[PDB]
């Protein structure tokens, strides 16, 4: 896909900054346009970069701060827009590059040192920050205002130009200072200035270079389907104004008909469906919430549809970050409550250190693991799962055995969907997870964490890009000095924890949760039949005959037989008499054949039939 | 009472799947196990399937193994049935029954059954058209008044003798094979000499796939 | 699975009269049977439970028994209201299968046909959809001989018989012979012919009028 | 939370056209279609119009047909409002609303505001005294005040010695005359027997005309 | 549009009570309903949906009910902060059509109108806008059938009153009635009246003055 989504992790330092490089380059390999921010922070001068080189367009903004690389490979960039903002005034900030004057006699220590962003084009809103890179050059011969939207001047710009080095000039073959870097490749184009009148976008002096006026980043012929990337949207290599209409009215009663034309909206572009993780939408959007009185309901083909409830659309449990918690980080002693047998939480889900030990200033109890048995029916979750902390007395993840999948539609620091670290535990016990929507998996500085290798990551992702993040833990080597892995009857070793309730997918049997070898059907006594791997008892009635069994399906009618007595289709080990009615007649005092056949009673009452050739009818 | 009701059915394309019903009254089913027997109309029965709501264990009939999914709400108190991958020979009259005593394992106590009368929606009805009517040339002593229900499939019949109120005796000349499936059985009354011109003779069939009330009568 | 018949599905009697029912079961079933009755238009009601025992709020003209395979569902006294068809099947296993389902008459005097036709007008005269409306009456029974009187031409395939549900005036029915071909026919020839013959006529009854009367 | 923002109310003659800004925040603006609804003074609602951000479709009156149009900016998640031509049946307080479920009903409103629909120009109040005459008063606490005839636009600023005694004081709903001109009237009652020395000083300013009025009461004989 | 029938215009009431007005429809829009507060001089806020459901934030003494066109808006207990014109409104048909309005008003004790004619002033005397005020203030209730009069007759067609928006403290009424004539219509009679009647005293009382009494 050519569409992606960026991160939110504002000068903040990574968590495995070792490791942090690699996260980059699953996650901006080959993609064009960004949901989300171009975040470049902490980059040592040994990052080969060049996987950027594919990035046409952010949506939001982009941030490059506290590198220490020469040149960023950031080229193809045509446009940014600006959705977000930093710090609600600059959409391009490069900060704080090379090094803060240290203790370390380095020749290029790093520091952009040129522009070199070529294919910018157009800002749309924004400020423009540059401070504290003694590295740069060729940056104050910019004109930002044709960078700038002519129709969106907020011009905020703050470049300090302090410098530490000595900049020769730029190529000669520019038309004047205008300039990337100073390669001859590395000229400052115009679509502004050098444009005058009613002409907004031109790609030279005359008239006829003048653009179509839907065109953001340029044009090549004059028509608006010859153009760059276009400003409002982009549908199919034309770029409307809005996408087309999902509905034809009657123009006179305005009567709902079902247009096929028209598409729906994601960000810049105008397309049929929603992608994988989204919702389509009853105006036509693709968004991450349903809005108000709108339910996210189980669509037919599993792209799914908020669509409205006719009664009100019910309690369902708000998780963290929505609607009643939209600042609280952790889970307290107080919040806790609120998850009494929810099953698909919409919000996500944080496990801080001070979630366990609870502050008594803002007074909360430190959490009882006890506590925890309230996450026992939880199928889905749309938010995102931070765990951090975790009791010493669970070796283990098993609140979670029934969770399915993670749609992780909010990302942790915008990014990250399931958060493992600083705890020691051996296994997790996932034993229903087989889903991880979007985001990516992190594991790292744990004890006695073995199994993860073992799990078969193929299985639960829905691009080619989001893989795993392993390190830091325990030893593969040292996993085997166990003596333990998956077991025998996994299918290709494929385990959650350690045992016979582990397995990903089992090779035999099902017995509850429990993948056996083999099932009771000619050796022991408490006889199941098999269901497609499914391992059930009767109704307790296949008398095992040495060799067979006596009623196939829990319903005690089908194997072969009766054991003691049969009320047929069934079979009983007492004919039993009731007195609840529901219609006036109990089952009268059954006499029993030789053949087991309960049989009743031929007169009404008075004279005969209660089994025993007595009494006991009553009147 | 117990008392039940079967609705929902009727004409759909072969291949179709809807959601039928059968509502308790009186009792639960929490203790009571329902059925469903289709009858090919004026021919032989034929039990379906079978449901304990408290599990919800199936059984089946082989023609209708793993197709037709039985379904209850005892929430509801509301015994369903969901049917699908409407068949050929399908055409059958639907009962909902109980097992309501754990030896009482008999069907007496049902509901009414909507007829689910299944096939590939032949739009075309009836045909009813005038004569002369006297009195002069009887061979014998009898003549005849009536309106027969031809070009139809399959059969809604509103074959009124002012507006239902002579309910005497809708004969029969049981539906035969036409070009498209189309079918001819009788409305037309055998008659005395008694009941010639005393009432009109009012028929307007409301034949479901077309509605065709021809506004006329026969009369002879 | 399990094979239950019914010898025959229908037969005739009369008002205060015994009944003798074969249902024959087909395998090692032994008890486990239960008889039942639907009127047209009806629910299977429920006529014997526990193969011996018939069902309350029901009057005692009934008779059960148990003989082998063949077990007789028995009425002392035929009523005209009692009056349907009946029914026979099990509960010894699932499937709970069902007999073919047998019927009983009430019983007249083989008889004649009536005197009746109903041809359309002329919007009903012009392509393909002929009723040769022949309506009968107070014939008996529905067993009949096949022959064909129609329009001196050979009639191999123009059958639509019919039998009615049993008003029993003289047990009626209302059998069904018709012809259809070109409808175009208000100008060749506005009637049909029609003839109906069975059993015992002594009286051979149709009705089909003559051109010129609308 | 969700609020809205709302612009463009001022005056205009009867036949000419003006423009219409709502203001949207705090909430995702791709999922809610704000429509329009309108008022007339001391009257019912009235639905006007509806539209996505999607397809910028005006969805509007019958009634209205071909009259108002809808231009969003979904870039500044921003609409406007166009006019038209009308003698001065829509001079109604304008709301901007969104549709709540995807149907057509409503929870949030904006504060909104009104048009006039005027070719009459602004006009500084007529000063007259509301004064009882020296016999036709109260029998102990009187009640006068002044007359506030004949100005435009509105709204006015009454106040009595800049406010000073709000014991009885009536200022009252104005109305609009029939030669077109809006007027209302202005009152406090006092004790009659500190009018033979105490005299209140109605002050009336009109920021629009930006003109105050100074004037006290006087129960004059005849 | 479908006539949307809310009963009364207007009622007045005390703390606590259940207080039902509908809004019946002309036609059967039975589902999709509307129902809404404004404030005087503020934006108006939802309170049912769908006549059935309470939306978020709407207190608890609020019910929604009512089906078919009988749609029923009740509150239970009425609080100070609940005085406000209340609106029906359906969305069921194209174009959407909003009730008309109903006032709600605290019942308490009536009271007497403060009844006061108004000569004219010496600058009206150059003005020539014979502007007469007919002025009533601190009574309850609402209505009061005033008019004006020339010399035994009334006078109509071109005089105006005022009403206020009422107090919370007391809730009592003021009205400045404006006859507005010219100057010549001014000096053509004698005795200019006042037509007050009012129920929160009994007798029909005229206060007026005359050209000469001036
Ligand atoms: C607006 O939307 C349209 C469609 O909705 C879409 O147009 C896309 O434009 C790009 C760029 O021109 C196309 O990508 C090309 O695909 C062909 C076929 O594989 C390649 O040969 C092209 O290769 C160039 O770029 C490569 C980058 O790796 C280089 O290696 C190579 O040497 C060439 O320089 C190029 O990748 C794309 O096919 C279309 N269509 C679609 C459906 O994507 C685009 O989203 C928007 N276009 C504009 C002008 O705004
Ligand atoms: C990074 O690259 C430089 C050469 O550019 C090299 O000297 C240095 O050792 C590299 N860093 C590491 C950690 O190897
Ligand atoms: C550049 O450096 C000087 C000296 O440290 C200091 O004033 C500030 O950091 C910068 N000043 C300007 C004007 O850019
Ligand atoms: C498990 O493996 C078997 C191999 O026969 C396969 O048929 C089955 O679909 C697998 N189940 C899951 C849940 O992957
Ligand atoms: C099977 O054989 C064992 C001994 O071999 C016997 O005890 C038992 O009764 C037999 N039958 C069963 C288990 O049904
Ligand atoms: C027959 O027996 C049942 C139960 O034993 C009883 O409820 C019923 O009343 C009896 N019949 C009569 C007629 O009393």
């Amino acid at each position: 896909t050519q569409v992606c989504t960026g991160t939110d992790m504002k000068l903040r330092l990574p968590a495995s900054p070792e490791t942090h490089l690699d996260m980059l380059r699953h996650l901006y390999q080959g993609c064009q346009v960004v949901q989300g921010n171009l975040e470049l922070t902490y980059l040592p001068t040994n990052a080969s970069l060049s996987f950027l080189q594919d990035i046409q367009e952010v949506q939001g903004y982009v941030l490059i701060a506290h590198n220490q690389v020469r040149q960023v490979p950031l080229q193809r960039l045509r446009i940014v827009r600006g959705t977000q903002l930093f710090e609600d005034n600059y959409a391009l900030a490069v900060l704080d590059n090379g090094d803060p004057l240290n203790n370390t006699t380095g020749a290029s220590p790093g520091g952009l040192r040129e522009l070199q962003l070529r294919s910018l084009t157009e800002i749309l809103k924004g400020g423009v920050l540059i401070q504290r890179n003694p590295q740069l050059c060729y940056q104050d011969t910019i004109l930002w205002k044709d960078i700038f939207h002519k129709n969106n001047q907020l011009a905020l710009t703050l470049i300090d130009t302090n410098r530490s080095r000595a900049c020769h000039p730029c190529s000669p073959m520019c038309k004047g200072s205008r300039c990337w870097g100073e390669s001859s490749e590395d000229c400052q184009s115009l679509t502004r200035t050098v444009c005058a009148g009613g002409c907004a976008r031109c790609k030279g002096p005359l008239p006829t270079d003048c653009c179509h006026e839907q065109c953001a980043a340029g044009c090549t012929g004059p028509k608006h389907s010859d153009c760059l990337a276009c400003l409002h949207f982009n549908h199919s290599g034309i770029c409307e104004l809005h996408c087309p209409a999902l509905v034809t009215y009657n123009t006179d009663t305005f009567e709902s008909m079902p247009n096929p034309e028209g598409r729906y909206t994601f960000g810049a572009s105008c397309v049929t469906a929603c992608p994988y993780n989204y919702l389509s939408t009853d105006v036509g959007s693709c968004t991450l919430v349903c809005p108000l009185h709108n339910q996210e309901v189980t669509a037919e083909d599993g792209t799914q549809r908020c669509e409205k409830c006719s009664k009100p659309c019910a309690r369902v449990c708000y998780g963290l970050g929505m609607e009643h918690l939209r600042e609280v980080r952790a889970v307290t002693s107080a919040n806790i409550q609120e998850f009494a047998g929810c099953k698909k939480i919409f919000g996500s889900l944080a496990f801080l250190p001070e979630s366990f030990d609870g502050d008594p200033a803002s007074n909360t109890a430190p959490l009882q693991p006890e506590q925890l048995q309230v996450f026992e029916t939880l199928e889905e979750i749309t938010g995102y799962l931070y765990i951090s902390a975790w009791p010493d007395s669970l070796p283990d993840l098993s609140v979670f055995q029934n969770l399915q999948v993670i749609r992780g539609r909010i990302l942790h620091n915008g990014a990250y969907s399931l958060t493992l670290q600083g705890l020691g535990i051996s296994w997790l016990g996932l034993r229903s997870l087989r889903e991880l929507g979007s985001g990516l998996a992190l594991i790292h500085h744990n004890t006695h964490l073995c199994f993860v290798h073992t799990v078969p990551w193929d299985q639960l992702f829905r691009n080619p890009h989001q893989a795993l993040l392993h390190t830091a833990n325990r030893p593969e080597d040292e996993c085997v000095g166990e003596g333990l892995a998956c077991h025998q009857l996994c299918a290709r070793g494929h385990c959650w924890g350690p045992g016979p309730t582990q397995c990903v997918n089992c090779s035999q049997f099902l017995r509850g949760q429990e993948c056996v070898e083999e099932c009771r059907v000619l050796q022991g006594l408490p006889r199941e039949y098999v269901n497609a791997r499914h391992c059930l008892p009767c109704h307790p009635e296949c008398q095992p005959q040495n060799g067979s069994v006596t009623c196939f399906g829990p319903e005690a009618d089908q194997c072969v037989a009766c054991a003691h007595y049969k009320d047929p289709p069934f079979c009983v080990a007492r004919c039993p008499s009731g007195v609840k009615p529901d219609l006036s007649y109990m089952p009268i005092w059954k006499f029993p054949d030789e053949e087991g056949a309960c049989q009743p009673c031929p007169i009404n009452c008075t004279h005969s039939c209660v089994d025993l050739d007595d009494k006991g009818c009553p009147a | 009472e117990v008392q039940l009701v079967e609705s929902g059915g009727g004409l759909v394309q072969p291949g179709g799947s809807l959601r039928l019903s059968c509502a308790a009254s009186g009792f639960n089913i929490k203790d009571t196990y329902i059925h469903w027997v289709r009858q090919a109309p004026g021919k032989g029965l034929e039990w379906v399937a079978r449901i304990y709501p408290t599990n919800g264990y199936t059984r089946y009939a082989d023609s209708v193994k793993g197709r037709f999914t039985i379904s209850a709400d005892t929430s509801k108190n509301t015994a369903y049935l969901q049917m699908n991958s409407l068949r050929a020979e399908d055409t059958a009259v639907y009962y909902c029954s109980r097992w309501g005593g754990d030896g009482f394992y008999a069907m007496d106590y049902w509901g009414q059954g909507t007829l689910v009368t299944v096939s590939s929606a032949s739009t075309k009805g009836p045909s009813v058209f005038p004569l002369a009517p006297s009195s002069k040339s009887t061979s014998g002593g009898t003549a005849a008044l009536g309106c027969l229900v031809k070009d139809y499939f399959p059969e809604p019949v509103t074959v009124s003798w002012n507006s239902g109120a002579l309910t005497s005796g809708v004969h029969t000349f049981p539906a035969v094979l036409q070009s498209s499936g189309l079918y001819s059985l009788s409305s037309v009354v055998t008659v005395p000499s008694s009941s010639l011109g005393t009432q009109t003779y009012i028929c307007n069939v409301n034949h479901k796939p077309s509605n065709t009330k021809v506004d006329k009568k026969v009369e002879p | 699975d399990i094979q239950m018949t019914q010898s025959p599905s229908s037969l005739s009697a009369s008002v205060g009269d015994r009944v003798t029912i074969t249902c024959r079961a087909s395998q090692d079933v032994n008890t486990a049977v239960a008889w039942y009755q639907q009127k047209p238009g009806k629910a299977p009601k429920l006529l014997i439970y526990s193969a011996s025992f018939l069902y309350s709020g029901v009057p005692s003209r009934f008779s059960g028994s148990r003989s082998g395979t063949d077990f007789t569902l028995t009425i002392s006294s035929l009523q005209p209201e009692d009056f349907a068809t009946y029914y026979c099947q099990q509960h010894y296993t699932t499937p709970p299968t069902f007999g073919q389902g047998t019927k009983v008459e009430i019983k007249r005097t083989v008889a004649a046909p009536s005197v009746f036709i109903f041809p359309p007008s002329d919007e009903q005269l012009k392509s393909g959809t002929a009723s040769v409306v022949c309506l009968l009456n107070n014939f008996y029974p529905r067993e009949a001989k096949v022959q064909w009187k129609v329009d001196n031409a050979l009639q191999s395939g123009n059958s639509q018989e019919s039998v009615t549900e049993q008003d029993s005036k003289d047990s009626t029915y209302s059998l069904s012979s018709t012809l259809t071909l070109s409808k175009a026919d208000y100008e060749k020839h506005k009637v049909y012919a029609c003839e109906v013959t069975h059993q015992g006529l002594s009286s051979p009854v149709t009705k089909s009028f003559n051109r010129g009367e609308c």
